[PDB]
């Protein structure tokens, strides 16, 4: 739990065409 | 060229379908009978001199 603490405390311290077309088919 | 809307059916199952690599239409054009629904006037081209 410390642990825990400690790391909470120091973080705030083409293909899409070419599917579209498969699509559209 | 200006033109001479299908439900989901049993047939057209995308399930069914393995998509592998993408059908174009040249595939459609060289083989018109075997990738075509519809194929009404279509021509036979040659094959291969």
């Amino acid at each position: 739990e410390r642990k825990k603490r400690k790391q909470f405390q120091d973080l705030g311290r083409d293909k899409s065409k070419e599917l579209h077309a498969i699509k559209e088919r | 060229f200006e033109p001479l809307d299908e439900d989901w059916n049993e047939f057209n199952d995308i399930n069914k379908i393995i998509i592998r690599q993408p059908i174009r239409t040249e595939y459609k054009i060289a083989f018109p009978y075997l990738y075509n629904n519809l194929p009404h006037h279509v021509h036979l081209t040659w094959y291969h001199t």
